[PDB]
C-alpha cells in the first residue's frame, strides 16, 4: 500500500530534508574523524562501515561545489525535492528513460527540459 | 428532512423475543441490525 | 405425507440444476429486510 | 451451531428453525446473566444452576 | 405477460423442486387461487401446503388477497437479488491471491512465504531452507487451491449460462414488452 | 530516500551515574542503543549528529532509574515501492540475482530479469548474460533496480526489484 510509485509518503516525511550518495559519504568520513580524537571510546558499529563501504566505492558526483550547485540547479525548479533525490542517485541519459524511470513525469514538462537537466548533469559529471 | 409517511408499531417484549403491532410481527435481530446499520 | 396423498403427474422439456444456487438460495435468507433492491442496479453500474 | 449450520444449509423446513433459533438465544443468554426473573433456569449437577460472567463478579 | 410466466416456466425448471413446482404450476393461472382450492386439487398435506405457501410468502412471490378466502399473484424481482449477490460471493472466491508460491517445509509441514525462505536461503546449497529444521522446502502444496477453484466456478456458473439463455432472453424480452 | 530528520528518546540511568559528569554520561548512552540499530517503522539509523534539549529526569516511584526524554536530530535512510536503485550484486543464482544496498538485502526474481540476460551456471562464478555476451552480470556487479517491494523486521530491511524496466542493467 505504501509506494513511492503513487508518492505515498508516511505523513511525518514533511520536514524529511533528503540527501544522495556524497554528502552521505561526506560527513562518513567526518564520523571517523570522531572517531580520530575522543579517545577512551570503544569500537564502531558493523553498519556504519557496511554502508560507507558501499557508497564509497560509488559516488555519484565528485566534490563539494558540484552538488552545492546542482542543489542550486533544482532551486528555481517547480519541483517536488522528493523528485531532486530521485534522479541524484539515478544518472539517467535519456528523457523517456527517466519517465520509464518515473511513473509520475509524463505530463509535467516537456521532454527535452528534463533531458537538458539529463545534459546540465552529464555537463557537469566529470566521467572517467 | 426526512421523507416517509408510514406509521411505527408498539413494540412488546416477550421472555427472548419482541413483538409489535401498529399485524404484530415479532422483531428479528438481522432485521433490526440491519435498521442499525444505517444510523448516521 | 410419506405414502398417504398422492399426485402422480407428468411435465418436462430439459431444466439446470445448481449447485451454488443452493448456496445462493441460503446466502439470500433476508426475507422481510428491504432497501436491496437499489443495491443490485448501484452494483451493476 | 454445529447442527443448525447444517439444518440450515440444506433448506429445512423453516419451522425447526424458529425452535432452534431460540434454543440459541436461549443458551447465549445463559452464558452471561442467569438471574433475570422468567426464563427457566439451566442445570447440570445435583440442581446445580449456572454461574454466570455476571454471577462471576457478584 | 405470458412470457412473464415463461420466465417462470423457466425459473421453476431452473430451481424449485416438484413439490414445490407442483404448486407454482398452479400459479401459473393468475384469476383465482383459493386456500381451500389449491389444498383439494393438490392432493397435499394442509400443513405441508401451508409450509409451501408460508416458503412462498418468503419469496413475497404472491400476494395474499384476503376476502377469510386467498388469492395468490407473482412478487419476485429478486431474480436479480439472486443474481448480484451470487455473482459477488463466486468472484471473491474465484477472485485468488497471487501465485502465492511460498515455502513449505514437508517435514514440519510448517508455511514460508517466498520472503520467509528468502531470509533462510542457504548460499551454500542453492536452495531453500526451512527454519528450525534444515530440511529444503517445497510448494505451498494443498493448502488454498484458490486458482483451481477460480477456473472450476468460472466454467460451472457461466456453463448455467446457456441453459439460463432461453429465461435471461424472454425476462429481457419480455420486460422490454411489459414497457 | 536518506532523510534528515528529527526523532525523539529516553534514557534509563541507573543511579549509580549520578553526580558530576552526569549529563555527559546521557550522551554516550545515547549513541549506542540509538545508532547501528535500525528499526522497522522509521526505516534505518545510520548516524546522528546533534542533540536539541534534554529533559528534566521523572524519578519514578521505587525501582530507583530517573528517566530523562531527549530530543535529537539523525540522518535516516528509509527505502520505499517503486524507487530506483543502484546496487551491487551479492550472490547470482537460478531462481534470481541478488543484489545489495547498503546494509539492506535485495532479490531480482529471474522473471523480473530480461530474457536476454540468461541465466549462466556453467561459468565458475554464476552469471547473467546476453547471448551475444555484450554484458556478464555476475556476483560485486553494480547494476540499476526498481524496487516493487519493501520489508521491514526487527532491525533488517529488505526490498524486491526487477531488472524488466527501461534504462536498467550496470551502472
Ligand atoms: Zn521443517
Amino acid at each position: 500500500e505504501e509506494d513511492a510509485s503513487q508518492l505515498i509518503f508516511p505523513k511525518e516525511f514533511e520536514t524529511a530534508e533528503t540527501l544522495l550518495n556524497s554528502e552521505v559519504h561526506m560527513l562518513l568520513e567526518h564520523r571517523k574523524q570522531q572517531n580520530e580524537s575522543a579517545e577512551d571510546e570503544q569500537e564502531l558499529s558493523e553498519v556504519f562501515m557496511k554502508t560507507l563501504n558501499y557508497t564509497a566505492r560509488f559516488s555519484r558526483f565528485k566534490n563539494r561545489e558540484t552538488i552545492a550547485s546542482v542543489r542550486s540547479l533544482l532551486l528555481q525548479k517547480k519541483l517536488h525535492k522528493f523528485e531532486l533525490a530521485c534522479l541524484a542517485n539515478l544518472c539517467p541519459e535519456t528523457a523517456e528513460e527517466s519517465k520509464a524511470l518515473i511513473p509520475s513525469l509524463e505530463g509535467r514538462f516537456e521532454d527535452e527540459e528534463l533531458q537538458q537537466i539529463l545534459d546540465d548533469i552529464q555537463t557537469k559529471r566529470s566521467f572517467q | 428532512h426526512g421523507g416517509c409517511g408510514r406509521y411505527q408499531p408498539r413494540i412488546r417484549r416477550s421472555g427472548l423475543e419482541l413483538y409489535a403491532e401498529w399485524k404484530k410481527i415479532l422483531l428479528s435481530p438481522e432485521r433490526v441490525h440491519e435498521i442499525f446499520k444505517r444510523i448516521s | 405425507p410419506d405414502k398417504k396423498k398422492i399426485l402422480f403427474f407428468n411435465d418436462k422439456s430439459c431444466q439446470f440444476s445448481v449447485d451454488e444456487e443452493f448456496q445462493k438460495l441460503w446466502r439470500s435468507v433476508t426475507v422481510d429486510s428491504m432497501d436491496e433492491e437499489k443495491i443490485e442496479e448501484y452494483l451493476k453500474r | 451451531n454445529n447442527q443448525l449450520r447444517r439444518n440450515e444449509q440444506n433448506g429445512a423446513a423453516a419451522h425447526v428453525i424458529a425452535e432452534d433459533v431460540k434454543l440459541l438465544q436461549f443458551h447465549v443468554a445463559t452464558m452471561v446473566d442467569n438471574e433475570l426473573p422468567g426464563l427457566p433456569r439451566a442445570m447440570q449437577k445435583s440442581g446445580r444452576p449456572l454461574k454466570s460472567l455476571k454471577q462471576r463478579l457478584k | 405477460p405470458a412470457a412473464l410466466k415463461r420466465l417462470a416456466k423457466y425459473v421453476i425448471r431452473g430451481f424449485y423442486g416438484i413439490e414445490h413446482a407442483l404448486a407454482l404450476d398452479i400459479l401459473i393461472r393468475n384469476s383465482c387461487v383459493k386456500e381451500e382450492d389449491m389444498l383439494e386439487l393438490l392432493k397435499f398435506d394442509r400443513k405441508q401446503l401451508r409450509s409451501v405457501l408460508n416458503n412462498l410468502k418468503g419469496d413475497k412471490f404472491i400476494k395474499c388477497r384476503m376476502r377469510y378466502f386467498i388469492n395468490y399473484r407473482t412478487l419476485v424481482n429478486v431474480v436479480k437479488y439472486k443474481l448480484d449477490h451470487m455473482r459477488r460471493r463466486i468472484e471473491t472466491d474465484e477472485r485468488d491471491s497471487t501465485n502465492r508460491a511460498s515455502f513449505k517445509c514437508p517435514v514440519c509441514s510448517s508455511t514460508f512465504t517466498d520472503l520467509e525462505a528468502n531470509q533462510l536461503f542457504d548460499p551454500m546449497t542453492g536452495t531453500f531452507r526451512c527454519t528450525f529444521c534444515h530440511t529444503e522446502v517445497e510448494e505451498d502444496e494443498s493448502a488454498m487451491p484458490k486458482k483451481d477453484a477460480r477456473t472450476l466456478l468460472a466454467r460451472f456458473n457461466e456453463q448455467i449460462e446457456p441453459i439460463y439463455a432461453l429465461l435471461r432472453e424472454t425476462e429481457d424480452v419480455n420486460l422490454a414488452y411489459e414497457i | 530516500m536518506f532523510y534528515h530528520i528529527s526523532l525523539e528518546h529516553e534514557i534509563l540511568l541507573h543511579p549509580r551515574y549520578f553526580g558530576p559528569n552526569l549529563l555527559n554520561t546521557v550522551k554516550q548512552k545515547l549513541f549506542t542503543e540509538v545508532e547501528g540499530t535500525c528499526t522497522g517503522k522509521y526505516g534505518f539509523v545510520i548516524a546522528v549528529t546533534t542533540i536539541d534539549n534534554i529533559g528534566a529526569g521523572v524519578i519514578q516511584p521505587g525501582r530507583g532509574f530517573v528517566l530523562y526524554p531527549v530530543k535529537y536530530k539523525a540522518i535516516v535512510f528509509r527505502p520505499f515501492k517503486g524507487e530506483v536503485v543502484d546496487a551491487v550484486v551479492t550472490q547470482v543464482n537460478k531462481v534470481g540475482l541478488f543484489t545489495e544496498i547498503g546494509p539492506m538485502s535485495c532479490f531480482i526474481s529471474r522473471h523480473s530479469i530480461p530474457s536476454e540476460m540468461e541465466f549462466d551456471p556453467n561459468s565458475n562464478p554464476p552469471c547473467y548474460k546476453t547471448m551475444d555476451e555484450d554484458i556478464v552480470i555476475q556476483q560485486d556487479d553494480e547494476i540499476r533496480l526498481k524496487i516493487v517491494g519493501t520489508r521491514v523486521d526487527k532491525n533488517d530491511i529488505f526490498a524486491i526489484g526487477s531488472l524488466m524496466d527501461d534504462y536498467l542493467g550496470l551502472v
